[PDB]
């Protein structure tokens, strides 16, 4: 899972 | 689908030895050079005396029958 | 289709 | 592809085909943000308005002594003659999708030649003709 | 915080009386922290890349940190007179762990060896230690404030997979991982006693523990304080506690009052969001006015002085108004029933708004003075070269009476011109 | 059926 | 600059001294800079004089200013007040209905646009003196978003004036006759197309003609020579003329005509004006079908998809060109079209919304008889050419002998069951007119029969997979609600009535058997214990009945109305025996397979069967009469 | 912790050269065989996506689009 929360 | 280590008393330096390999990573074993523990065969005199098959027990030679046919 | 009214 | 050279420049937004009158030596093309047909020397001059008041033209070509227009709206082929544009006709009408159009008529290769029919087999790959009747060999890409 | 409403929310303990906070100008809330002594109210924002500090029921909104601020997702703080001190976190470029006194004067860097992708931050309030996690190196530590005596709770383990952020209570901790999408439990001491709280089926991402022993009680520095506006804790001077003032606002220089600034700012209009910024090169703060987030497909923005507010369009064939501080976001009147509009232009003198339809192929005007609103198309795409093709811009001189718009050309009609007319 | 458009 | 990602600053007087303000900035858009912008400094005429005009204040150059009226109203001669348009054409298109003014001039939208979600606005007509403004909307998917609509010119009183009954093809014209209050529509299906009429406001509605072979789909009215005119494009184009109650069909156009898609009247020369977008003409003709004049021809009019007329003038639309046009309507004229609006997509009709165009006066409609007060008439009225005594129409049973009231029908015809209502049927196939007004009923009415002498329909009713009831309605003059005879029966397929014992017999599939009572609801008895019984009917002159079974071993059976004697009258070749009558006039059994696809015939014992249509697709119900058999089909 | 990306090979000089762009962008130079690494330039580097040599010269020539930078 990529960090950014959007 | 890696191969992971980590220390053998407490799972410490717990590391990823490969990367994410293409298939699932199974089955596992060292190759070592120096000679492992050696003891004497019961079976290597005579056959331990058994008929057919035997193997070191824990007292002695354990004689067993092949898997072919009722004995 | 299945026969009911 | 030498000598690149810019002809008429302006109002020509939303362009379409340049025809050519080879026997004339005169440029026709639309214009369908103005909705006009418009005539040029091959010099650049002489640029004016011969067919006005037209929807979508498409196609367009000139032989003989006519203009055919193809009108994507109006779906028309229309024929008028090269000199002003007058006594317009149809040729065929409710056409729905027109586009280009082009006249097949048989073309002697012997009255107009150049360089490169002059000249065959001089060049390896391609021959292309260059004014004057001279010609300049090419290599594919 | 909701990302999907850029609104903030607040409610009782028992589910009852759902209020708004800030309801505009938020466009990615990462983590929340409240100043239960200062009654103010502390967060970080990923797509403005700021620290934000407000009064804790949302009144006065201003801009705390904005220098070498990338990408800030963590926040704690320590309201005690003794510490009043923040703390952040920066997974940008050169990633870190920040330490700074609230109002943002004393500013230190604390942590900036051995980290990746630094998430969450919690504070262990009885031993003055900052607990940290870290998503990419896959670790829960803590360390003092000044970064010293750094320490691993969770190291070389293979249960961390994502962790995003982090909560404190006893001895234990307890922390939300985003790739096995559950909350766990450890002693927080040595992650030993591990077990999962939950489940989650979506990714859970904000974590807190509800209990009076997370909020020290503590003697209020602002509670004599007579600034207006906001009043923050600080850690420097005995006196503890620094005045400022919202977004537009000098310092005056009785630093106790402050006066709204009457300077002009350039409105940025951004596809997704509107920015004012200072028409000094040299200011790089973003912060000349509260952001207006949420814009669908932002063109062209439009303001009127008097009420400072700011209006524009969206795509359902409406416009939207807000105030400078944010405070009265609505959708103001509906605009046009045949498509968008795109165009805007506003004549302060006799209070009417001028704005282009390419959809319709209109310039319309719209009233703002009355309570009933009215609309009406001025310009149409008649036959004639002097009528509408396709209007893109316009632009208004309300003392001569005449409006000018940019216009695209029709086929067959209109030809691409800059044109003039009467306002009517 | 001519116009569904 | 949205590709260099920057703003910059540069000098007002050159492009020299330039500044970045920011840079690496994706997206960006407008550029705006909030002052202080003074109200004062600045002043115009409409600072000077507020509240000088009721809506809109605009200055205008040398410090005066126009008042301004919002869409849908204009400005009063006064300067100051607003009232409702009175003069403008309606453009309707596929995504919404528009207004324009008369004078090309004024640019302003003369009504509140009706669009939004839903509109697929076919045609457009108006109604001046009641101010409102009907359309049709359609759609191949969707059945709700198909019917006809109407709104006041201001956008209030939205109100759906046809939803019911719309074939698959949608409502393909609507003509609104002003002086009688009827709104003439035409409704098309996929094989065959109606004319219907609606009085205004009223429940009233009937059918005028059906047609296979032609196809009407742009329909105008002349309540001033009472006549009704239509546009057909099938496979044969025609324009074709009716009295108002489509009896008197004659062909005005006939030849040189290919897809005709709009009419127009002219109201004051007596022509019919019509657009042909397959020949490219505009063409006009008299009422009396002389020769057809040329008014507009050749290649620069591709497609005008509708027409109509003001004063010296006609206006249409262009489908390709996308243009509004005014032109002469005298014909051999050679001015070029006048454009009023261009570049608007999808255009379909245009109508004038003006007094002229819709008189009142009786010195104008040549003293139309329906002005008064619906000509006296109970339903609709129907003014003729020549006749100073309006036709009276009726929408449900027959008109009385005083020549304009309408009561229940005394002759004899067909009733059927229709989901949650009870629907009557002449027996004339070219009979329009309903024989009763339709009874609406709780639930779904499956099964049902006629007592003559308490002129009543006993009928079945269901209410869920196991609740099922019987209750009975009166056909006599007033009206009465439905009324429960007995309820807590599981679902019933089939009734019979014995009008020579008074009894009710009907078959439970629930409950797997067949029941009697009293007809006053008393006396319940069980008859037989059968598997899925359909249907059942009577002969009580010798005391036997029949029934019907279907599913396994399904067979014909009869039993005496005791009970007692059962036997199997057929049981070779039966899946589905849904349907059962009996022609007492020549004592033969009717019965319909639905799973074999037929309807057969036998005497009485099952001897000499035969089969007397096949291919009826899937039936349910059957019936006798005269010298015709009737069903009810589940398939089509 | 690092990211090479793009890599570019100097038989003259015999060294390797990449571009990082993560989380601390850098350009590296190491031996032909990833040995002896050493950092170029750390600062004033943000997102460098193409490293470029001049065999005449030995500049390293690099591009970064987030300062907007050719150096
Ligand atoms: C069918 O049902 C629909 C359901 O809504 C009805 O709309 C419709 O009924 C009504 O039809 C009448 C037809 O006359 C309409 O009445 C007329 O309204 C006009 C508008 O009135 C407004 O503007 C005038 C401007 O001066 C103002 O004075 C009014 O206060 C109002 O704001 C009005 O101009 C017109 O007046 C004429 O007729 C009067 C009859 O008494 C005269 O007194 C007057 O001098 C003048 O000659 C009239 O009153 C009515 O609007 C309409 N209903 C609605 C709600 O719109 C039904 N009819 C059909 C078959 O369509
Ligand atoms: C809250 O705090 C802000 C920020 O400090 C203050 O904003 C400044 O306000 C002053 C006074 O209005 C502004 O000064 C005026 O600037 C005009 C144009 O800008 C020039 O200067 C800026 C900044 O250096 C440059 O970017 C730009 O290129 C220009 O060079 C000038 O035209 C004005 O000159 C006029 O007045 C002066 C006297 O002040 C005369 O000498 C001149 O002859 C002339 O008549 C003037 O210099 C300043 O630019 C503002 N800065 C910003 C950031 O906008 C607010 O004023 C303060 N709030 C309050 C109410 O005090
Ligand atoms: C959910 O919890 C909230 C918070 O406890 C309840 O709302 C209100 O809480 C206050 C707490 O003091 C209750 O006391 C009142 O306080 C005021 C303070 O000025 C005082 O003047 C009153 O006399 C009173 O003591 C207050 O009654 C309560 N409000 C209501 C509606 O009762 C809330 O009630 C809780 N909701 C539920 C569902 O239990
Ligand atoms: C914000 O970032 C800049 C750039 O990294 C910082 O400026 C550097 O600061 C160090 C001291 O820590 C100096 O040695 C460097 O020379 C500076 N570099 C440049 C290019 O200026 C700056 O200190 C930071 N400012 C704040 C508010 O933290
Ligand atoms: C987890 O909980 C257990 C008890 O459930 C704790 O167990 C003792 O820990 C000490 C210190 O590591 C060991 O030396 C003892 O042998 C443990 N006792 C028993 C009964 O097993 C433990 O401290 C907790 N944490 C860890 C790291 O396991
Ligand atoms: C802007 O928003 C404020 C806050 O909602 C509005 O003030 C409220 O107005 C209502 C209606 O009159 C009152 O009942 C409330 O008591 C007001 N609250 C406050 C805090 O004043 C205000 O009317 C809005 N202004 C505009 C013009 O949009
Ligand atoms: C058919 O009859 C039923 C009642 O027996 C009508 O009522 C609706 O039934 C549907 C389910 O089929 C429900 O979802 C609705 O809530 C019911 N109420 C209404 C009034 O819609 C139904 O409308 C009838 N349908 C037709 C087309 O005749
Ligand atoms: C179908 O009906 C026939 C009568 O038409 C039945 O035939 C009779 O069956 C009974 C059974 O007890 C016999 O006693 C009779 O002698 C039969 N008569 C004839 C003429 O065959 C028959 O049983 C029924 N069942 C089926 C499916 O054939
Ligand atoms: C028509 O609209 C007016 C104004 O909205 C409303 O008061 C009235 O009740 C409406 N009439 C009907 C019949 O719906
Ligand atoms: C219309 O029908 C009448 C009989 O009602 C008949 O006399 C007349 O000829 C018909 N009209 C025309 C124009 O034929
Ligand atoms: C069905 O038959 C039973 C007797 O077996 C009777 O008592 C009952 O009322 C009937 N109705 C239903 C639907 O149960
Ligand atoms: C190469 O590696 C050695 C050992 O790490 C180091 O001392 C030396 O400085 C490096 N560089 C060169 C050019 O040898
Ligand atoms: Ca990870
Ligand atoms: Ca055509
Ligand atoms: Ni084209």
């Amino acid at each position: 899972x990529x960090l950014x929360x959007x | 689908r890696k191969i992971y280590r980590a220390n053998k008393y407490d799972g410490s330096d717990l590391v990823a030895m490969t990367t994410r390999l293409p298939t699932q990573p199974s089955g596992i074993s060292t190759v070592v050079k120096t000679q492992r523990q050696q003891c004497s065969n019961p079976c290597d005199q005579f056959n331990g005396g058994c008929s057919h098959i035997c193997a070191p027990g824990p007292n002695g030679a354990e004689c067993q029958c092949p898997h072919e046919g009722n004995w | 289709x299945x026969n009911x009214x | 592809g030498t000598s690149l050279k810019i002809l008429f420049t302006g109002n020509l937004q939303h362009l379409e085909v340049v025809t050519l009158d080879i026997q004339e030596q005169k440029l026709y093309w639309a214009v369908t943000s103005r909705g006009v047909i418009e005539r040029g020397n091959v010099d650049g001059t002489e640029r004016m308005i011969l067919v006005h008041h037209l929807a979508h033209p498409w196609g367009l070509v000139v032989y003989g002594s006519f203009l055919y227009y193809s009108d994507e709206q109006y779906e028309v082929i229309e024929r008028v003659d090269k000199s002003s544009g007058n006594n317009k006709v149809v040729l065929r009408d409710n056409v729905p999708y027109l586009r280009g159009l082009r006249v097949y008529h048989r073309r002697n290769a012997a009255d107009s030649s150049n360089g490169c029919s002059n000249n065959p087999n001089a060049c390896q790959q391609i021959c292309l003709p260059v004014p004057g009747g001279m010609f300049s060999c090419a290599c594919a890409s | 915080s909701d990302l999907l409403q850029g609104k903030t929310w607040s409610v009782f303990q028992n589910g009852t009386d759902k209020r708004v906070v800030h309801d505009s100008g938020l466009s990615v809330t990462e983590m929340i922290a409240v100043d239960w002594i200062g009654r103010n109210l502390y967060w970080t924002d990923y797509a403005l890349e700021t620290i934000e500090v407000s009064k804790i029921d949302g009144s006065h909104r201003t801009v705390l940190i904005s220098k070498n601020v990338t990408k800030p997702r963590g926040l704690a703080l320590d309201p005690r007179m003794g510490d009043n001190v923040m703390f952040w976190s920066d997974w940008g470029h050169h990633p870190r762990i920040e330490r700074a006194s609230m109002d943002g004067t004393m500013r230190t860097v604390i942590v900036q060896e051995k980290i990746y992708w630094p998430c969450g931050l919690s504070i262990d309030y009885p031993n003055r230690l900052i607990y940290f996690m870290d998503a990419y190196l896959d670790y829960i530590e803590f360390c003092d404030y000044d970064g010293h005596n750094r320490r691993q709770v969770i190291a070389s383990d293979l249960v961390l997979h994502h962790p995003h952020a982090l909560t404190l209570f006893e001895d234990f901790v307890y922390w939300t991982d985003r790739g096995t999408r559950q909350v766990m439990q450890a002693n927080k001491w040595h992650g030993g006693n591990q077990s999962v709280v939950m489940y989650s089926v979506h990714q859970p991402l904000g974590i807190t523990a509800i209990h009076p022993s997370r909020q020290p009680p503590s003697r209020n520095p602002c509670a004599s304080a007579s600034c207006s506006h906001l009043c923050l804790l600080s850690a420097q001077a005995p006196r503890h506690y620094s005045c400022a003032c919202p977004s537009g606002w000098n310092l005056s220089d009785d630093s106790v009052n402050c006066v709204r600034g009457d300077q002009p700012f350039l409105m940025s209009v951004r596809d997704n969001i509107i920015f004012g910024i200072s028409l000094d090169p040299e200011v790089k703060s973003n912060d000349a006015m509260v952001p207006i987030s949420g814009i669908q497909h932002g063109y062209d923005v439009e303001f009127d002085d008097s009420e400072q507010f700011i209006y524009w369009v969206e795509n359902p064939g409406e416009i939207h108004r807000v105030k400078t501080d944010g405070s009265n976001r609505t959708v103001f009147a509906p605009l046009s029933l045949l498509g968008s509009s795109l165009g805007l232009a506003l004549d302060w003198v006799s209070r009417n708004i001028y704005y282009t339809t390419p959809a319709s192929r209109s310039i319309e005007v719209l009233t703002l003075k009355g309570d009933t609103r009215y609309g009406k198309t001025l310009i149409a795409n008649d036959g004639t070269p002097l009528g509408v093709g396709f209007p893109v811009g316009i632009a208004v001189d309300p003392a001569r009476g005449k409006l000018y718009w940019s216009d695209h050309g029709t086929d067959s009609g209109v030809p691409a011109k800059i044109a003039s007319a009467n306002m009517d | 059926x001519e116009e569904x458009x | 600059d949205e590709q260099y990602e920057v703003i910059e600053r540069v000098d007002k007087s050159s492009g020299n001294n330039k500044v970045v303000l920011r840079d690496n900035v994706p997206y960006l858009r407008g550029l705006r800079v909030y002052h202080r912008r003074n109200a004062a400094d600045s002043s115009n005429g409409c600072s000077n004089n507020p509240n000088a005009c009721q809506q809109i204040c605009l200055p205008v150059p040398g410090g005066m200013f126009s008042c301004a009226c919002a869409s849908g109203f204009k400005l009063s001669p006064d300067g100051r007040s607003c009232s409702p348009y009175n003069s403008f054409m309606v453009v309707s298109m596929l995504p919404a209905v528009r207004g324009f003014s008369l004078e090309l001039s004024d640019h302003s939208e003369a009504m509140v646009p009706v669009a939004g979600q839903g509109r697929n606005v076919l045609h457009a007509d108006v109604d001046v003196a009641n101010g409102f403004i009907y359309w049709c909307d359609f759609s191949s998917s969707v059945r709700s978003s198909n019917g006809i609509r109407r709104i006041k010119p201001d956008g209030s009183n939205f109100t759906n004036v046809v939803t019911y009954g719309i074939g698959a093809n949608g409502i393909r014209g609507v003509a609104l006759d002003w002086a009688a209050g009827n709104l003439y529509f035409t409704n098309a299906f996929v094989y065959e197309t109606l004319i219907e009429v609606l009085r205004i406001n009223t429940t009233y509605r009937r059918v005028l003609l059906k047609v296979s072979v032609d196809m009407p789909r742009h329909i105008i009215v002349d309540p001033k020579h009472r006549y009704l005119f239509w546009a057909d494009y099938g496979q044969k184009p025609k324009i074709e003329r009716s009295f108002l109650d489509c009896t008197n069909r004659t062909v005005l156009v006939s030849e040189g005509i290919v897809t005709p898609r709009g009419l127009a009247m002219d109201h004051d020369t007596g022509y019919i004006y019509w657009v042909d977008d397959s020949l490219d003409l505009i063409a006009r003709i008299h009422l009396d079908g002389g020769e057809s004049q040329v008014v507009r021809y050749g290649s620069r009019y591709p497609t005008p998809y509708g027409i109509t007329v003001f004063g010296e003038s006609i206006i249409w639309v262009d489908r390709n060109l996308k243009k509004v046009f005014q032109a002469s309507k005298q014909p051999g004229n050679t001015d070029p079209p006048v454009v009023i609006r261009d570049k608007i997509n999808l255009l379909r009709d245009v109508t004038i919304f003006d007094e002229h165009a819709q008189p009142l006066s009786p010195a104008e409609l040549n003293n139309n008889p329906c002005l008064q007060s619906n000509g006296g008439c109970s339903h609709f009225c129907f003014a003729l050419p020549e006749l100073p005594t309006p036709r009276c129409g009726c929408a449900f049973g027959t008109l009385g002998n005083d020549g304009k009231s309408c009561a229940t029908s005394q002759e004899d015809f067909l009733i059927y069951s229709l989901n949650n209502s009870l629907r009557s049927l002449h027996f004339d196939p070219r009979d329009h007119s309903l024989p009763f007004q339709v009874i609406s009923v709780a639930g779904t009415a499956i099964a049902l029969d006629y007592d003559r002498r308490n002129n009543r329909i006993f009928f079945t009713q269901k209410l869920n997979s196991l609740r099922g009831q019987i209750s009975y309605v009166s056909l006599y003059s007033g009206s009465s609600s439905p009324t429960v005879l007995l309820s807590n029966i599981g679902v019933t397929d089939g009734i019979a009535f014995d009008w020579i014992n008074r009894r009710i017999y009907y078959s439970d599939f629930s409950n797997q058997t067949i029941n009697s009572m009293a007809e006053d609801g008393s006396n319940r008895a069980v008859i037989a214990r059968v598997s899925k019984p359909r249907a059942i009917v009577l002969d009580p002159c010798r005391g036997y009945m029949y029934w019907t079974d279907w599913g396994t071993n399904a067979k014909i059976e009869r039993a005496t109305l005791g009970g007692n004697f059962r036997v199997p009258i057929v049981n070779t070749s039966l899946v589905w025996p849904n349907g059962l009558a009996l022609d007492l006039e020549t004592d033969l059994l009717y019965w319909a397979d639905a799973s074999l696809q037929k309807i057969e015939r036998s005497t009485l014992t099952g001897t000499n069967r035969e089969v007397v249509v096949s291919t009826a697709f899937h039936s349910f119900g059957l019936t006798v009469y005269g010298q015709y058999i009737y069903w009810t089909d589940l398939y089509t």
